[PDB]
């Protein structure tokens, strides 16, 4: 179960401004399924312990020498950049050159080691199968092939007698791999709209990606980075992780462009006559293309300021022109609107020096 | 590239199934590495993966709602199906399909979505009012005009102009939740002021979930 903390939550930014986004992965511990894989692997682990067990002392007293073939320098090549390919080439330096020729002699010890290289073959194949741990996207190995080479007949004995440190070095890869985040992607969201592919595989841009967006991070820390705020980069950013089930997503960033003072065009329209014969009356405020988004509209019926009677509306802020409109609509029954002569919508906004009041006569 | 498709109702009633289909084109569910994912959003927070199927009939179910989702494919019809069993309001949301692959793992293309409500009320079309044009809406050498689509249920509603025609000006504004329990939005467009007297502004409502389809005449 992977989580991801996106920050910040809301943003608001000016055009050429510079913004990172931040998701930060947290992490909590989880057959023939991926979703159940990779708490599946300690299983798998245990398996091959247990038929180890039953051969180590076989191939520990046939194999007479002394000196360490599985080094630690392999474990560094394991945990390094390119561990990926490192664990690969061990698994398959195992399944042709050591254990074809070591598991021939009792039947017990046959068996014993072909489940090691059946349950070997099935990692192989199921890392293949979920979250692209197969196939990868190191002067260690060389030189376990070349000690190998050099050892003849006594190197099948020394590599089965190691093949418990193989296994811990196979937990200690996988351990630090689902300790972390293979990839990050980011999805940008319009408005209304399904997301959209922005970045993906952590740095990669998609179609239609301008180079002004950026992509970072490893481990669990990753970074989606504008350098040159644009104003249709107004959105909601969403990270997504798909190196683990279930699938998951950050909070998300719901990010407004900042633009100059524009003052809202104020309009005024009285009810319908289609609608006052149904017994209802809405009068309709318009304020049209005005930034920043806060605005203060207030109704009065004859010099009345009125109260819990109107709902506001605003659009989302313009990916052109980064304004925003807002429409307050005034409900009243038909009687009720009949009592009054002066119908008023007062707007006081920044862009305006003095409150605009938009009004009408029944 | 590609192209997804989901149907599904507008409004089933609480403690009711919900059934989604996919329709997608471009590419096959027999294509080996090839999958389909569903991914919701509730109103005003973030997107929540649901379940996905692969090309060789292997499933996934986020743990937070399963035993209540069942995905299934027909690759012969291009189609999945993801079952939703005991809704609840909490389930209010709209729905998405998407593809991936055994080389992403990964949402690239996604659908339009659709947007599924849970309640026990019933669908309600809407009212459609001009909000005619006159000198208390003009500005410059511009009038502003529009259409009040009042009292429906449930979400969404789609308005045009003209029959499509006219795109360019209108504001068609975020629907708001009334003390009634139904929906109401404005559509709103401004036109040159020399305009109205010879060109006619027709708003052409949808409702999808009741069947309703109306057109207004706004003159001034």
């Amino acid at each position: 179960d992977i989580q991801m903390t996106q920050s910040p939550s809301t943003l608001s930014a000016s055009v050429g401004d510079r913004v990172t986004i931040t998701c930060k992965a947290q992490l909590s511990s989880p057959e023939n399924s991926c979703t159940h894989f990779p708490g599946n692997l300690p299983n798998m682990l245990r398996d091959l312990r247990d038929a180890f067990s039953r051969v180590k002392t076989f191939f520990q007293m046939k194999d007479q020498l002394d000196n360490l073939l599985l080094k630690e320098s392999l474990l560094e090549d394991f945990k390094g950049y390119l561990g990926c390919q490192a664990l690969s080439e061990m698994i398959q330096f195992y399944l042709e050159e050591v254990m074809p020729q070591a598991e021939n002699q009792d039947p017990d010890i046959k068996a014993h080691v072909n489940s090691l290289g059946e349950n070997l073959k099935t990692l192989r194949l199921r890392l293949r199968r979920c979250h692209r741990f197969l196939p990868c996207e190191s002067k260690a190995v060389e030189q376990v092939k070349n000690a190998f080479n050099k050892l003849q007949e006594k190197g099948i004995y020394k590599a089965m007698s190691e093949f418990d440190i193989f296994i811990n070095y196979i937990e200690a890869y996988m351990t630090m791999k689902i300790r972390n985040v293979g990839y990050m992607h980011w999805y940008q969201q319009k408005p209304g709209k399904a997301p959209k592919l922005l970045i993906y595989d952590t740095s990669k841009l998609a179609s239609g990606v301008p180079s002004r967006f950026s992509g970072s991070g490893s481990g669990t820390a990753f970074t989606l980075t504008i350098s040159s705020l644009q104003p249709d980069d107004f959105a909601t950013y969403y990270c997504f992780q798909g190196s683990g089930y279930p699938f998951t997503f950050g909070g998300g960033t719901k990010l407004e462009i900042k633009r100059t003072v524009a003052a809202p065009s104020v309009f005024i329209f009285p009810p319908s006559d289609e609608q006052l014969k149904s017994g209802t009356a809405s009068v309709v405020c318009l304020l049209n293309n005005f930034y920043p988004r806060e605005a203060k509209v207030q109704w009065k019926v004859d010099n009345a300021l009125q109260s819990g009677n109107s709902q506001e509306s605003v659009t989302e802020q313009d990916s052109k022109d980064s304004t925003y409109s807002l429409s307050s609509t005034l409900t009243l029954s038909k009687a009720d609107y009949e009592k009054h002569k002066v119908y008023a919508c007062e707007v006081t906004h920044q862009g305006l020096s003095s409150p605009v009041t938009k009004s009408f006569n029944r | 590239q590609v192209t997804l498709r989901e149907s599904g109702p507008a409004l089933v009633k609480p403690t009711q199934t919900l059934t989604l289909t996919c329709t997608f084109s471009g590419f096959s569910l027999s294509t080996s590495g090839m999958s389909v994912g569903w991914i919701r959003q509730p109103p005003g927070k973030a997107l929540e993966w649901l379940a996905d199927i692969w090309w060789d009939d292997k499933k996934d179910y986020n743990p937070s709602l399963k035993s209540r989702l069942t995905i299934s494919k027909d690759t012969s019809a291009n189609q999945v199906v993801l079952k939703v069993t005991n809704m609840d309001p909490a389930d209010t949301a709209t729905y998405y399909c998407a593809r991936s692959m055994i080389t992403n793992w990964y949402f690239d293309v996604w659908g339009a979505g659709t947007t599924v409500t849970v309640s026990s009320a019933s669908t309600k079309g809407p009212s459609v009012f001009p909000l005619a044009p006159s000198s208390k809406s003009t500005s410059g050498g511009t009038a502003a005009l529009g259409c009040l689509v009042k009292d429906y249920f449930p979400e969404p509603v789609t308005v045009s102009w003209n029959s499509g025609a006219l795109t360019s000006g209108v504001h068609t504004f975020p629907a708001v939740l009334q003390s009634s329990g139904l929906y109401s939005l404005s559509s709103v467009v401004t036109v040159p002021s020399s305009s109205l007297g010879t060109q006619t502004y027709i708003c052409n409502v949808n409702h999808k979930p009741s069947n309703t389809k109306v057109d207004k005449r706004v003159e001034p």
